[PDB]
């Protein structure tokens, strides 16, 4: 048999949907409003659901939900490159206090593109584009297109969501927060965000 | 440091021994116990502070002999006092042993 | 001021409990026994007696205390005995008006373990009679009889000023015991009951309830009409024009 | 408040039962010149809110 | 219209965050274990607060979308979030349902239970970061809180000389030491509430009424004894 | 009655998806491996609840087919929830070539079991050698280099085409395999004897293949 | 599992035996003094726990105590006897 | 035959206990104290240093007993401190054989909070040796540290 | 699951429903000569599908 | 079961006129085949052969 809970949950026509989302590694948010509240009230069968598979399926604390898979996962892995969390955590960073004042929630790419450029390091730079590269128009140039597709990555991932229409400008969401760092007792955030930064 | 160590009073297990023994005529004779009167004239030798270990023992003992047969009369039994600042009872009268 | 208080606690035919009241203290009231001597049983009397509804009844073991729920035995049938049984409850409100509230409980043969219950109310008895005695006669035998319903409605009417009512639906029942002042929130719904039944439950077996703490806000917002009724009424022409197009 | 008290009460306050409650009275003078749109019998009340 | 509702919004939440931290002092100072106190934190969703402060004060750069007699109140509400915060999506659910939603006052609050646990500050109270005795404790004290909360709600529909009954269980009891007993005892001794406990006799509270029961067979069933004790102290 | 499975789905669905095979097929499945005769467990579980399954796929836009042949395989639809991909031009020499291995009776004796160098010398027999080449590189010209560079090449498609479940390597030896009859769909543009563009317009309809 | 084991174990080796029992607090004093005879005649070991010492007359017993301390936590640990 | 024994249980740095050794007994060993004193967790501890197989390991309170939860955190990160910690056990075999098994954790730097496991086995030690001793140093006046 | 169950205690639900898998042991025995039947029954799967 | 498989047609179809034996059956428990109703996985349970 089958609890019934399970059999009602997976029968909802928002699953088939879900799922596939799920699977490719999508992160949902509160944003979601009927995604996410569909989670919250079927979450005590849908983590058995996918425990079948060695597939976990987390809520973080700060509110959303995320499937991590084990070393026995059943379904297909795939792994992020370092420039994917570089950019990653300058976007936890910039989801900072000011930024509200700053950008009331909207940003640019070349926000992102000059924070990346400015507070980063050459050298590791350099090793995301090629290491025989040195300080070249051509090579900020690509370093661009590289950014530009591995923000395109992220948007697929969740994290940011782009404003409906072809220019590059875009939002943070919560869910950004799992590439940030560790917090202790009456610790600052921008400090230990820019300690693991750097 | 070195583990220091720590030890247990017998006090409870004396006074279950000397109220066993005062209890056990009345199982031998099959005398009918009433607990009003046995828990009054028996918290009468010890101070009011120890009296509510001495009323649990008492009852601890008491009940492994018979049973009262009132109990399936359909009637409740009445709160019996048994010292003076307000102690009470309720039991039936102990007759099938 | 002066709270109303729970006096007295009655079984009748239960499993190890022919006829028994116990007295409820006015602050802490405390059950000792061996294991397996019948606590539980008790607390599970009490609040049979106090949400009748067999949706919501589930008396699982300490152990495995958050589990799914698995059997299809609710556990009560067991604690029952071949015959009638009671379980009543004796009140006093802040007007110091006596009130015995009860069900009646009757094993359903068959091969399966079900139970049959009816709740009932009996106003207005004398402070000189006792629930024990009502629902028992004293015939020659060495144990009395148990009586039914109907002797019992024709027992009580037969006495001055004393009414007895007997409820067709849960609901009416619980209605009865708010305006009675021994709930403190009249159970509305189905919905209601569940959440009254989570309080007590969660109480018992103790420790951070999983159900309180995902809905927090429900249990602990009251619900404001203020800021939406103004806007339905001036919705209303909208609506209906809305309609009637459709 | 509640059922037993309310016709109590809404007898003790009459026609004053939707006044407003404003502990000055005197801020309102300069401004009641200004009030050309109101119940034709408008009630205030001084205290604390 | 705009402003007046925001007013009213405001004070059904200001009311609800004091009567919330009345109730919160109550339990200061409740010792069970390393816990030494427990709170409800009460806070807003800022994609509310900015919705609530536009309403109010940005009324002139949205009328537009309020007084347009096509589409209703609600509808307007709904509207006008989702142009605040857009990359918010709706779940194809009608623009009715969204702005009830956003006219009831309890969806702009978000609430937590924190416990004050030794050296350290207040933290969340997660089950599987306590011992079982401080797990027991922090329940029967949202219990409370929700009691409390309940009567205050329902004593506008009652009798104003109705005082209702409360009552609350405890089994295994033996769980929680001689202290954590003491500190619970106080708490429903404050509340007027009343309590049953169970324990296989390791405990023996002084204070109240204690019945002590025997299983036995008699005439080949089962049979009860019962005998009770009260008035020490 | 209420709170009962019927409510919700059919009985033998839900218990096809209880199943302890499930999970391992699904995963499977959706990664676009074929199912044939000799993996009986997955087979035999496919033929039980055919039905089911296909009626559950179709929730994401996908016809789960059964061909001719006995093989299952997940074919999207244009609208389809699931991503759709398409073989490369040297995989399709590959698998029709691997298909007339699989007819030829003149060795049927091996009992199965082929070597990388057969095929390639079968695949070479029969194909321009060198207009093949041209894939490998621009510049080819029969050099041993470019030859050992198209055999690596094969090895390498080859060895895809083994997860899509249309061939087995040995349990010890890797420069042998065994084929399996899920290889038959690379001669849907031939199976009848019909105008070939007709076949290619009906089939391009059906999804079940793209142009270049 | 012990007897399941008798071929591949060299002759000479008995495995070691040990359980647990958390809030040992729920069983009276005939279950607890059941739960000692069958578990020393198979010579199986036992660790529980309960608020209050449940066992005095049987085996070794600790009693922990913790202090807050400087700004930290530290735990006291004292042996318990039977007889005094 | 003479069957195996446990002979002690021992904990360094861990959530109260900077170095503290339990001597088990022959039939049966009890552990007393107020709420919150540290029972659960030598028995966590214990099993710990039994299976250290973290995908299995899961503390749940003894209220929620049964209940599949998945919840987001198993329980063992916080009942350890920062650095280096250990839980070792000394048995006594069947031939007489003096055996120390056990465990190195230590947290993991970062927002997950994940732990750290490397079991390690000691034969052949002399019998004077006292594992508290042995995992650490006497560095200052009576003020030892642990060593990785 | 062993330790676990005996940890919390009581009647383990996973431990009773699978208490063949638990309690019966293994025989290589019975294995060796079920080989041969492996084998034919295996045939048999192949011709009936 | 185990009766039906092991005595087979010669020797024993004078023992075979008995009421609950017969050689179909084993092709009948081709519907026990497909899929009896296991619930939990480990290893590897497949059927009633
Ligand atoms: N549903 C049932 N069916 C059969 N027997 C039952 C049932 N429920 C309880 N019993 C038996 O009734 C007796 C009393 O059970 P109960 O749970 O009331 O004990 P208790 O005094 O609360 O014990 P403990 O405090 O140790 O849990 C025990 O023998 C129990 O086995
Ligand atoms: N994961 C954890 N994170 C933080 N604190 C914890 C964690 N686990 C336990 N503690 C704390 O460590 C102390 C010891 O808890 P523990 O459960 O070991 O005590 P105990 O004596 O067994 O208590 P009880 O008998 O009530 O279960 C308690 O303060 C508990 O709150
Ligand atoms: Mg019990
Ligand atoms: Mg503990």
């Amino acid at each position: 048999f089958m609890p019934v809970k399970l059999a009602q949950a997976l029968a909802n026509s928002l699953f088939p949907e879900l799922d596939s989302q799920l699977r490719a590694g999508r992160h949902i948010g509160i944003d979601d409003l009927d995604n996410h509240a569909f989670l919250m009230d079927f979450q005590e069968q849908l983590e058995e659901f996918y425990a079948r598979y060695n597939v976990e399926l987390i809520r973080a604390p700060e509110g959303f939900f995320y499937l991590r898979p084990r070393s026995t996962t059943l379904i297909p892995r795939s792994v992020l490159s370092e420039l994917d969390m570089m950019v990653g955590k300058i976007l936890c960073y910039l989801y900072l206090s000011p930024e509200r004042l700053a950008n009331q929630g909207i940003f640019t790419s070349q926000e992102l593109y000059e924070e990346l450029i400015s507070l980063a390091d050459e050298g590791k730079l350099m090793k995301f584009v090629n290491q025989r590269s040195s300080g070249s128009d051509l090579d900020k140039q690509k370093l661009q297109e590289k950014v530009r597709t591995t923000l395109n990555r992220l948007r697929r991932l969740g994290m940011v969501y782009f404003l409906p229409n072809n220019n590059n400008k875009f939002t943070i969401t919560e869910a950004v927060f799992r590439f940030g760092a560790d917090v202790r007792s009456g610790d600052d955030p921008r400090e230990i965000q820019l300690r693991m930064i750097r | 440091l070195e583990l220091e160590y720590e030890e247990f009073s017998e006090i409870n297990d004396q006074l279950a021994a000397m109220i066993e023994k005062a209890l056990l005529v009345y199982q031998q004779e099959q005398r009918p116990l009433d607990l009003g009167a046995v828990l009054r004239d028996y918290l009468a030798q010890h101070p009011l502070p120890r009296h509510f270990d001495v009323a649990r023992i008492l009852v601890d003992q008491a009940v492994r002999l018979g049973v009262a047969e009132a109990d399936f009369s359909g009637l409740p039994a009445e709160w019996l006092a048994i010292n003076d600042y307000g102690a009470k009872v309720q039991a039936h009268v102990i007759d099938t042993y | 001021i002066e709270r109303g208080k729970f006096r007295s606690l009655t079984l009748v035919n239960w499993n190890g409990f022919f006829a028994r009241t116990f007295d409820l203290d006015e602050l802490v009231t405390t059950l000792s026994g061996g294991n397996g001597a019948g606590k539980s049983t008790t607390m599970a009397a009490f609040v049979t007696a106090l949400i009748p509804d067999l949706t919501l009844l589930h008396f699982r073991n300490t152990t495995e205390a958050g589990a799914t729920s698995g059997s299809r035995d609710k556990g009560l049938h067991g604690k029952l005995r071949a015959g009638v049984c009671y379980s009543t409850l004796d009140v006093i409100n802040s007007r110091h008006q006596r009130v015995v509230v009860g069900v009646r409980l009757q094993q359903v043969a068959g091969r399966d373990r079900k139970v049959d219950i009816k709740p009932f109310m009996i106003q207005g008895l004398p402070t000189a009679i006792q629930p024990t005695q009502l629902l028992t006669e004293n015939v020659g035998e060495r144990q009395a009889r148990v009586l039914p319903l109907n002797e019992l409605k024709d027992r009580l009417d037969e006495m001055e000023g004393v009414q007895f009512k007997q409820f067709n639906s849960i609901t009416d029942y619980h209605a009865q015991m708010f305006d009675l002042g021994v709930i403190p929130k009249r159970l509305r719904s189905a919905s209601d009951r569940s959440k009254f039944y989570r309080l007590i439950e969660a109480s018992l077996y103790g420790g951070i309830s999983s159900a309180i703490t995902r809905s927090l806000r429900d249990y602990l917002l009251p619900e404001n009409s203020g800021v939406r009724k103004a806007f339905q009424d001036m919705e209303a022409a909208l609506r209906e024009n809305r309609i009637t197009l459709e | 408040i509640t059922i037993d008290d309310a016709p109590y009460f809404s007898a003790l306050y009459g026609p004053a039962r939707h006044g407003i409650v404003v502990p000055d009275l005197s801020l309102v003078r300069p401004h009641l010149e200004t009030l050309e749109d109101c119940p034709e019998d408008l009630y205030l009340i001084e205290g604390d809110p | 219209s705009s402003k007046s509702v925001a007013n009213i919004i405001r004070k059904t939440i200001q009311r609800e965050q004091n009567r919330i931290r009345m109730l919160n002092q109550g339990l200061q100072a409740v010792s069970f274990g390393q816990v030494r106190g427990v709170r409800l934190n009460v806070n807003v969703r800022e994609s509310h607060a900015i919705l609530l402060d536009v309403l109010s004060e940005q009324q002139e750069q949205h009328q537009d979308l309020f007084n347009s007699q096509r589409l209703t109140f609600s509808e307007a509400m709904a509207k006008l979030y989702q142009r605040l915060n857009p990359q918010v999506d709706m779940g194809q659910r009608l623009p009715q349902t969204i702005g009830e939603e956003l006219l009831d006052y309890r969806n702009y609050l978000e609430l937590d239970v924190e416990v004050n646990r030794g050296s350290d500050g207040w933290l969340k109270a997660e089950s599987g970061a306590l011992s079982t005795g401080e797990a027991i404790g922090t329940g029967m004290s949202i219990l409370v809180m929700v009691v409390q909360s309940w009567e205050e709600e329902s004593r506008r529909l009652r009798g104003k000389d109705i005082s209702p009954c409360r009552l609350l269980f405890l089994d295994e009891a033996a769980r929680l030491d001689a202290k954590s007993i003491a500190t619970l005892f106080e708490l429903c001794e404050r509340l007027q509430m009343q309590l049953i406990i169970a324990a296989p006799e390791n405990i023996s509270p002084e204070k109240g009424t204690t019945y002590k029961l025997v299983r036995k067979v008699f005439k080949n069933h089962e049979h009860v004894h019962v005998v009770g004790l009260r008035g020490f102290g």
